């Protein structure tokens, strides 16, 4: 019997380990942002409606505007320090026993992973596709 | 400096004193393949060594690593090496790990001799100062720019090497500043290899009509991007043609003649239609802007004004009615001034023999260039592809012979097809506006298009590049800018990047512009970890991966050495 209900957030992505070490904590950061926006959208929809698509439709209007700017800033940082030997140690790909693919752009792989975990929604797949 | 022109003959004598032996082969000529000038130069050298019986091994080389592989496997019996078309920019001791201590024989008295001679026949005017001055083993066939221009650098290098506080810093840093001002300078050509070897043949006395024709081809092949060189070397060729011509006649099957006659600045005039010659010419599309539909309308309108019907103009030149082609000079003089095509009028060299037709020098060198181009896990593909262009080079060498005119006609047809592909991809670039302005250089990246597998060849990409520079040079609204031309290869998955210098319009008549892409390419390769290939003899030709292309261009536009 708690207003916060003693909720906790669990993130157990093994997808994060197939990324460069600079780009690993940003994946968890954006997953936390996605989770918080999804809870806020679900609460707003539930409070509005109660007084095929789920409660989660339209959740990406809350955070697409920071995300486009963040991806563009990360792209500007990407086109400077990938070939520089000082910052290349953060940009390497790790070798894992499950890995079979080869990365070509780490930011492309991060954007694909984020859009694929956002793409698992069966309801708002059109908006996530846009 | 080590060989001025008046002692080229002496250098050849030294070659005889190392190679005129019937028992063994001792002379190996390293030729830069994919170059018309080196091809004609090695043809004249091979004729000269065939007439005097010198054993030879002619080896075509594409890359610098290919040079290092071929020089590493050379036998110690070889004492004469000729480097044709390359070897004038890099340091050959630092590249071929050359140390004079294990190559010296009979040092005793201030005399030094070596067991191997390496001669350089290079047209790239940035000359390495160690190579030209401090090297005994590497012998340069200099045009004469060392006696006029490179004297301050000579004394700076000599007091740098001789003298191994404020006085020492004040003179040594000044001489190093002079040397580093001579270095980091762009690449240019002012003389052809064929002219230097024909000067050697004039010094010896083995000149004839065939060597003169090969010299004419070697000089004419530089008329695309180095027209000042051709305009400088034209009166010497005129004097030689009027010297070695016979007294006079009737057309007979044995009399080869080589006339100085009007040879207009057209693509394949005597082996195609007049409509296709004006339509596929770089200068005509450069001025009248034939890439859009208005240029084609203007070309048809000037065909109406010249009085040539399109049925007659599209007919083959050999089957053309000669009421059009006999007074074509008068028609050109009367009609081309209103459309701005006055510079089509140009006197060139036309050779014919027997009854098999006339060939110009320009048509012959485009046929030879086409026979270089399309004449016939990734590292195996690159090795097979380098072997393919070496086979193309030897096919073009086979086309240089008089008895193999079928190879020449195959080269003519290949030149027509390749110019059709170049025209289609050029209007593909111009219609959708892939040329981007980057305020210091102009960028053109080919991602996809018609028959993109022809652009893994260097000279085909240079043909497209010269097409773009000629088309953009006559447009005065955008000023002179260097061009980056990148073409993608999907199977190799590499962007082959070419650096193209701009040029002034052909009608104007000064100091030639330099090629500042090699300095930036070397500095970005040194500073960054880009996996790139620098091995091409033309240093503006590099290969980048697809994923490393955009950081390379960002570091290129950040660098101010363009």
């Amino acid at each position: 019997e708690k207003e916060n209900q003693d909720y906790t957030a669990v993130s157990q992505w093994q997808l994060k380990k197939f990324l460069s070490p600079i780009y690993q904590p940003e994946f968890e950061d954006w997953m936390m942002i996605i989770l918080d926006s999804m809870l806020k959208t679900k609460q707003s929809y539930l409070k509005l409606n109660s007084g095929v698509e789920n409660s989660l439709n339209g959740f990406s209007h809350l955070f697409s505007k920071p995300l486009m700017k963040r991806v563009k800033k990360l792209f500007k940082n990407q086109q400077e320090f990938i070939l520089d030997p000082q910052y290349e140690a953060d940009y390497v790909i790790p070798v894992l026993p499950g890995s079979h693919l080869n990365v070509k752009n780490p930011l492309l792989e991060l954007v694909k992973s984020l859009c694929h975990v956002m793409l698992l929604s069966k309801s708002t797949i059109l908006e996530i596709r846009t | 400096m080590y060989y001025g022109i008046s002692q080229f003959s002496e250098a050849y004598n030294k070659i005889l004193r190392n190679s005129s032996s019937h028992s063994s082969c001792q002379l190996v000529i390293f030729v830069s393949c994919l170059n018309i000038d080196a091809l004609c130069a090695t043809k004249m050298l091979s004729l000269l060594f065939k007439k005097q019986l010198v054993q030879s091994q002619i080896v075509p080389i594409f890359g610098y690593s290919e040079l290092r592989r071929h020089y590493s496997q050379l036998d110690d019996n070889i004492n004469s090496l000729l480097l044709v078309g390359f070897g004038g920019v890099i340091d050959l001791e630092a590249f071929l790990e050359i140390d004079p201590q294990e190559y010296v024989i009979d040092t005793d008295s201030g005399e030094q001799s070596f067991r191997r001679d390496i001669y350089v026949l290079d047209a790239h005017r940035p000359w390495n100062l160690d190579n030209i001055f401090g090297s005994q083993i590497i012998q340069c066939f200099d045009d004469g720019t060392v006696d006029d221009t490179l004297g301050e650098q000579k004394e700076a290098y000599y007091k740098l090497l001789e003298l191994d506080r404020k006085q020492r810093k004040k003179q040594i840093h000044e001489y190093e500043g002079v040397l580093e001002e001579y270095y980091s300078q762009g690449t240019t050509v002012v003389n052809s290899i064929s002219a230097q070897i024909y000067s050697l043949l004039s010094a010896i006395g083995e000149t004839n009509l065939s060597n003169l024709w090969l010299n004419i081809l070697g000089t004419t092949s530089l008329d695309i991007a180095y027209a000042q060189v051709y305009n400088r070397l034209y009166p010497l060729l005129q004097d030689e043609v009027k010297r070695l011509t016979p007294s006079s006649s009737v057309k007979t099957p044995d009399t080869l003649t080589l006339n100085i006659q009007p040879d207009y600045y057209l693509f394949l005039l005597r082996h195609s239609s007049l409509y296709d010659s004006f339509y596929y010419s770089n200068y005509v599309n450069a001025k009248l802007s034939l890439w859009n539909e208005n240029g084609k309308k203007r070309l048809h309108k000037m065909f109406a004004r010249m009085g040539i019907p399109l049925s007659t103009a599209q007919e083959t030149w050999l089957y053309m009615d000669h009421s059009i082609k006999r007074e074509l000079g008068i028609i050109f003089d009367k009609n081309l001034d209103r459309y701005g095509l006055q510079d089509i009028i140009r006197d060139g060299f036309v050779r014919t023999l027997g009854y098999r037709g006339s060939i110009s020098a320009s048509e012959f060198v485009e046929a030879l260039t086409a026979l270089l181009e399309v004449g016939n896990n990734s590292a195996q593909k690159l090795t097979n592809l380098r072997k393919r262009w070496v086979s193309n080079f030897w096919l073009s060498w086979d086309a240089l012979d008089d008895r193999k005119v079928e190879l020449l006609n195959r080269g003519i047809q290949l030149a027509q097809d390749l110019q059709r592909a170049i025209f289609n991809t050029g209007v593909a670039i111009l219609e959708k506006k892939l040329i981007k302005h980057l305020r210091i250089y102009r960028l053109c990246v080919l991602q996809d298009g018609p028959d993109l597998d022809l652009y893994r060849n260097p000279l085909t990409l240079l043909r497209l590049g010269n097409w773009l520079i000629e088309c953009c040079a006559e447009s005065e609204d955008k000023q002179l800018l260097p061009m980056v031309l990148a073409s993608i290869d999907e199977n190799t998955d590499t962007y082959l990047v070419a650096g193209l210098t701009p040029r002034y319009p052909r009608g104007l008549d000064k100091k030639p512009i330099l090629n500042n892409f090699s300095m930036a390419f070397q500095q970005i390769t040194a500073e960054t970890d880009a996996k790139v290939r620098i091995d091409n003899f033309e240093s503006s030709i590099i290969e980048i991966r697809r994923e490393d292309l955009s950081p390379f261009l960002e570091k290129l536009t950040l660098s101010g050495l363009l």
